[PDB]
């Protein structure tokens, strides 16, 4: 197993660019999997406001969906004002 | 008065070519070293704004340094006639003057009077590089005293 | 002939109030004006009838201007202040003014 | 806009009796193949620009792409052809008849 | 010495620091003690269209504020 | 006010001294004459990220093709526009026939084509005013997201064109 | 608009003037010369006789170049280089363009079509030699630098350049972005031709390149845009990454720290020239595509991952 | 398609920018989509004979959109109209079409 | 604005070439316009034909260049919805361009013939 680590660091030593691309390549590959903001790039990027979400009518139907724009239903964002 | 006005602008015109006159990055010599030794930090050319560019098209003034030989020759007329119309001519040192050495011989072109016209014969094997920043003085107050639109006026 | 509505149809109270001083008062607007404004919009994404919604823009209007008339009734100087300083930034950034925002929203919690 | 459309079809009708015919070169015939390139993108995005239609902006970036990348196979063509030979006309390649 | 260079780089300094303190004070001089709006998007532009149809007299920089409401 | 109608009646000029074919030389300056045309005609219809795309694109690919031109397919005496005076009489010939076919097209077909104070009138069809992205650069920043084969065709077009290129120059 | 047209255009002209006096005057104390001290009061009035010794000199007119070609390169390479200054931001810009990086490096690479027209129609085999050098210099520079411009505006989300100084309002780009910082110097070197990567000007393998045949008039109108170049390129470093603290209440105290950091900036392009050895055009597309192309790839993968990573996003404006 | 592949794995690939009328970035429409989304739906599975004389009204109305040929010939007489009544003299223009006027916005 | 400022550019540079060329004083002979090549006459042609040797390096210098527009959109795809599928196709295409340049790398023809 002494051989591919005389080999990385004999590239280290004569041509260390190559070894510094392909290492930044593979963390760049890999640290999104690591990373737990990787999830949060989607919410940033749905719960931006970019157009006009338009109102829907009613039949008195869903609870969810509010009246008052600032009642406490719906998708808050809690997790971006103090986060 | 328009004469004043025609000579305060012949010095205004010459004033530019007097200080920033650009030369040219010759050799053929011992003589090569000394134009090295006037781009040299003691006596200085950019001190005085004389700049060796290498293009002929570009050049101002042309520093012939030390023998001019028979295969040299055209080779020398050839990159004064590609210089532009303000063109001087230095001669530096005593083979480019009139043949310092190899006055006599068989393949010297015996001074630089013989090819082009030589504005300033600056003279010694070494003109020190001193010596002939003296001569780009004297080339630069020659070329002062020199009066081109006062004779367009008067003509 | 494609019908058109006649001019006297369209001889509304228009809001008289400018760009910078709108953005301002952005989102008292829509804290307050919550109803009639999604109504109007309600009416322009279902019925894509501008001929039929104008019955809806005067009353868009008529709470456009019945805010700034409460506003400037009550709490007219710091927003004068706010709006100065959100007119001298480039591009209307909220940012360069947020210490003129804690002075009006503490007048309007105050009085409105 | 039907001018402006109309004198982009009319440039490519010329670019088309450029491309058709052949003076000296292969690579002035190959100047009018990236003309093509130039006014199909030109054609490409005033047909989008005016229609509204952004979701096929992929399209031109696409024209560019492939036809720019096979205009490069034929100047490396003609690099491949000027080495094979020394010369580079027209009239040099009559050697399949 | 060292302080030999600084007058003409300072001469270069003064000129170079013109150019951009001017356009700022032309900009403030063009839009009357405001700043020039820039237009990113769409909407910068209508918003500006709108403050000029507003202030009426073919203007973007006057602005009606409370004053005319 | 008739910018678009000028733009492409120059690279009507343009495409037809490079349809005239001078030496290549001479036809990358007119073909780069017609891409800053087109490139200013596209910035001038609304997309501000495509006429500068393809004048990054195509003054990086019509540099090296200018390169190949004085290089590989040049010649002694070359010709350009007003070298050779047949291709000059055919410059002087294609530009009193653009001026008659602008000329009778004003008159035939009685359309809005061509008007002496009507033409750039019909250019902006609709642009939305209180709308955010009306520009040309989110709808190719799409295709990353939704038209993804097409990146995915591009990239292995140019993988291939590598592979293709380092085969036919070996 | 047109007084801001003259006061932009008029003291950049005395700005590159200066800076080819201060390039004679660094070089010299560099190479412990003086420098230009006999004219002017220390040196002012040099560069203002180099232009009224060179415009009231004569040019050329070859029977072996293409006239039309032979003048309008140097009128395009006036106007390019003098019209990237109208993009740059400022504190507030002359044009403010929606997509202006793009416009810079279109034009910048339209200054090397400026160059490359010379060097074919200036029609010496010297010339030759220096237009496909240009285009070698331009094959070894340009994708790396485009991808070194994407890869740091993959932090500001846009292409305009005021989101540059908004971006750039709290700390400088140096600092997350030294890996795109010394080789965009070394790039931007790459881009103006200065003698660590000046070939295509030469003078010390071949003449004059570029300007072989082109004589004073329109040499000079090429030195006006290549030094154009120089200030405009070092301010552009300047701004895009060593950016100062802006503050809107006092743009002008911005304006002077920017300056003073422009003429720093200044003082290592002309240090570099007067510090380096120069490249050859085979080593310079060789480590150009071998020793920067695989870590500006790497570079371009790293702020391709940096909004999933640490979730910055950019935004629009 | 000729191999269909893309109906055979249900993925759609290059069938999601098919025509003007598909989905689109940040959900801003094109114009005509309400006339192209008129047209495919009055073509819904119809057949393409049958389509053209079927829904002919409903592409005549969206070529009439898109290309606007009556309404740049219905312009063009109008604009004819104007310049023959002002070489006439006999239209006073109004100061709304002027532009003298204080704008409502 | 920006049309103006590239004609009032157009027209200094002009008036900078026509004092160039009118003001100062000119006789020109065929010696003077005779081609600048060392000192002496050139042995053949200017315009003699150049055996390319940079030839497959510049091809994929202009392939590149189109891979550089293709990721030009990418500082506005950052800001798009489907992230995941965005972050692999930049990943893998990027990726191929790494392959592809280690490819030509691998091959030696970054030297030139
Ligand atoms: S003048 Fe004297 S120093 Fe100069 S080349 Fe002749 S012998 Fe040598």
């Amino acid at each position: 197993a002494g051989r591919i680590s005389a080999f990385l660091k004999n590239a280290w030593a004569k041509e260390p660019v190559l070894v510094v691309s392909f290492s930044v390549w593979g963390l760049a590959i890999i640290m999104p999997m690591i990373s737990p903001y990787t999830k949060y790039a989607s919410m940033i990027n749905k719960a931006t406001p970019y157009n006009y979400p338009v109102p829907v009518r009613d039949d008195g139907n869903m609870p969810d969906v509010p009246s008052h724009p600032q009642d406490p239903l719906g998708p808050s964002l809690d997790w971006l004002k103090n986060l | 008065r328009a004469e004043y006005v025609v000579t305060k602008l012949d010095d205004l015109i010459n004033w530019a070519r007097r200080s920033s006159l650009w030369p040219m990055t010759f050799g053929l010599a011992c003589c090569a070293v000394e134009m090295m030794h006037m781009a040299a930090p003691r006596y200085d050319m950019d001190r005085f704004g004389v700049v060796f560019r290498a293009s002929p098209r570009q050049a101002d003034v042309m520093i012939v340094a030390g023998t001019l030989t028979n295969k040299m020759a055209p080779a020398l007329r050839k990159v004064y006639d590609q210089m532009p119309e303000p063109r001087y001519v230095v001669s530096m040192g005593s083979c480019a003057n009139g043949g310092g050495y190899y006055h006599y011989s068989y393949s010297v072109v015996r001074g630089c009077d013989r090819i082009v016209p030589v504005d300033i014969y600056v003279p010694g094997c070494p003109p020190t590089a001193e010596a002939l920043l003296y001569g780009i003085l004297q080339l630069q107050r020659k070329i002062k005293r020199e009066q081109k639109l006062k004779i367009w006026y008067r003509r | 002939i494609v019908e058109l509505p006649t001019l006297e149809e369209l001889k509304v109270e228009e809001v008289k109030v400018s760009s910078a001083v709108l953005k301002a008062a952005a989102h008292h607007y829509g804290a307050q004006c919550d109803k009639t404004n999604k109504e109007f919009m309600l009416c322009r994404w279902e019925e894509k009838d501008p001929r039929r919604c104008l019955k809806e823009g005067k009353l868009v209007n008529g709470c456009a201007l019945n805010f700034f008339r409460q506003i400037k009734s009550h709490c007219a100087e710091p927003f004068t202040e706010y709006w100065t300083c959100l007119d001298y930034s480039n591009m209307q950034l909220f940012r360069h003014c947020r210490q003129q925002q804690a002075k009006f929203d503490q007048c309007v919690l105050d009085k409105l | 806009m039907p001018s402006t459309f109309f004198n982009l079809t009319m440039a490519f009708s010329l670019s088309l009796l450029g491309t058709l015919m052949f003076r000296s070169h292969l690579m002035s015939t190959l100047l009018c193949l990236e003309g093509m390139v130039l006014s199909l993108f030109i054609m490409t995005s005033v047909t989008s620009l005016n229609s509204n239609s952004m979701s096929s902006m992929p399209i031109p970036i696409t024209i560019l792409v492939f036809a720019a990348c096979e205009a490069a196979v034929g100047l490396a063509l003609l690099v491949k052809v000027s080495n094979t030979y020394g010369t580079d006309y027209v009239q040099n390649l009559n050697l399949l008849q | 010495m060292w302080f030999e260079i600084l007058p003409g780089l300072a001469i270069m300094g003064v000129c170079l620091v013109i150019p951009g303190v001017s356009t700022a004070y032309i900009h403030k001089f063009t839009n009357g003690g405001k700043e020039k709006r820039v237009a990113r998007v769409q909407y910068q532009w209508y918003l500006m269209e709108r403050d000029r149809r507003i202030s009426g007299v073919n203007r973007y920089y006057v602005s009606k504020g409370l004053e005319n409401i | 006010n008739n910018y678009i109608f000028v733009l492409s009646s120059l690279f009507l000029v343009g495409c037809l001294g490079l349809a005239l074919k001078p030496s290549p030389i001479y036809g990358g300056l007119g073909l780069i004459v017609s891409g800053f045309v087109g490139c200013l005609m596209v910035l001038g219809f609304g997309g501000s990220f495509l006429g500068l795309m393809v004048f990054l694109i195509y003054l990086g690919g019509m540099l090296v093709v200018f390169g190949y031109t004085t290089a590989m397919a040049t010649e002694e005496y070359p010709e350009t526009w007003g070298s050779n005076w047949l291709i000059l009489g055919f410059l002087v010939l294609g530009v009193i026939m653009e001026v008659f076919l602008i000329c009778v097209l004003n008159y035939y077909d009685e359309v809005g084509v061509i008007n002496l104070d009507g033409l750039g009138d019909w250019l902006m069809y609709e642009v939305d005013d209180v709308g955010v992205m009306l520009e040309g650069g989110i709808g190719v920043a799409a295709m990353y997201s939704c038209a993804t084969w097409m990146m995915v065709v591009a990239g292995w077009s140019l993988f291939a064109g590598i592979f293709i290129i380092i085969e036919i120059t070996r | 608009f047109f007084i801001n047209i003259l006061t932009l255009l008029v003291p950049i002209l005395i700005a590159m003037a200066f800076l080819t006096l201060v390039e004679r005057k660094i070089l010299g104390y560099m190479q412990l010369r003086k420098g230009p001290n006999i004219v002017g009061p220390y040196g002012i009035l040099q560069p203002f006789a180099d232009a009224m010794k060179l415009f009231m000199k004569e040019p050329m007119r070859p029977l072996t170049t293409s006239m039309s070609l032979f003048i309008i390169a140097p009128t395009l390479s006036l106007t390019l280089a003098l019209s990237l200054w109208v993009p740059l931001p400022m504190p507030h810009p002359l044009i403010n363009l929606n997509l202006g990086i793009l416009f810079i490096l279109a034009t910048s690479s339209l200054s090397v079509y400026s160059i490359l027209w010379s060097g074919w129609a200036s029609n010496s085999k010297y010339s030759l030699f220096g237009a496909l050098r240009a285009v070698a210099q331009t094959i070894s520079y340009e994708v790396t630098m485009a991808i070194i411009l994407l890869s740091v505006l993959l932090m500001n989300g846009s292409y305009s350049l005021q989101t540059l100084i908004t971006t750039q309002e709290h700390m400088w780009l140096l600092l997350p972005a030294w890996p795109m910082a010394m080789m965009w110097f070394i790039s931007t070197l790459a881009e103006t031709n200065r003698a660590p990567f000046d070939l295509t000007e030469g003078e010390s393998e071949l003449v004059s390149g570029f300007n072989v045949e082109y004589a004073a008039g329109p040499f000079a109108l090429f030195f006006m845009a290549e030094y154009t170049n120089i200030i405009l390129m070092n301010a552009l470093t300047t701004i895009i990454f060593l950016g100062p603290l802006y503050y809107i209440n006092l743009p002008e105290l911005y304006s002077t720290n920017f300056m003073m950091e422009a003429l720093l900036l200044s003082s290592t392009f002309l240090w570099i020239r007067a510090s380096y050895p120069r490249f050859r055009y085979d080593q310079l597309m060789h480590l150009l595509w071998k020793n920067f192309l695989p870590l500006t790839l790497a570079l371009c993968m790293w702020h391709i991952s940096l909004p999933i990573f640490t979730a910055g996003v950019p935004p629009y404006m | 398609p000729f191999l269909d592949i893309q109906k055979k794995l249900g993925i759609s690939l290059d069938r999601h920018f098919m025509f003007l009328s598909a989905e689109q970035p940040y959900k801003n429409a094109a114009r005509c989509h309400a006339f192209e989304k008129e047209w495919i739906e009055c073509a819904h599975g119809i057949g393409g004979t049958r389509a053209k004389k079927e829904c002919k009204i409903e592409f005549d109305d969206f070529e009439e959109c898109l290309l606007r040929y009556k309404t740049m010939r219905r312009m063009h007489d109008i604009k004819k109209q104007r310049e023959k009544l002002m070489k006439e003299g006999k239209y006073t223009p109004p100061p709304h079409h002027s532009g003298r006027e204080e704008p409502r916005p | 604005n920006l049309y103006t400022v590239i004609f009032i550019n157009i027209l200094l540079s002009l008036t900078l070439i026509l004092v160039a060329f009118w003001l100062p004083q000119m006789n020109l002979y065929s010696e003077k316009a005779n081609p600048y090549e060392c000192g002496f006459d050139p042995t053949s042609s200017a315009r003699l034909p150049f055996s390319m040797k940079f030839f497959l390096v510049a091809i994929t210098f202009l392939l590149f260049d189109l891979e550089i527009a293709l990721l030009l959109p990418l500082p506005w795809a950052i800001q798009t919805i489907k992230t995941s599928t965005m972050m692999i196709m930049a990943f893998i295409l990027v990726t191929i361009l790494s392959l592809g340049l280690a490819y030509e790398w691998t091959q030696k023809g970054l030297e030139w013939t």
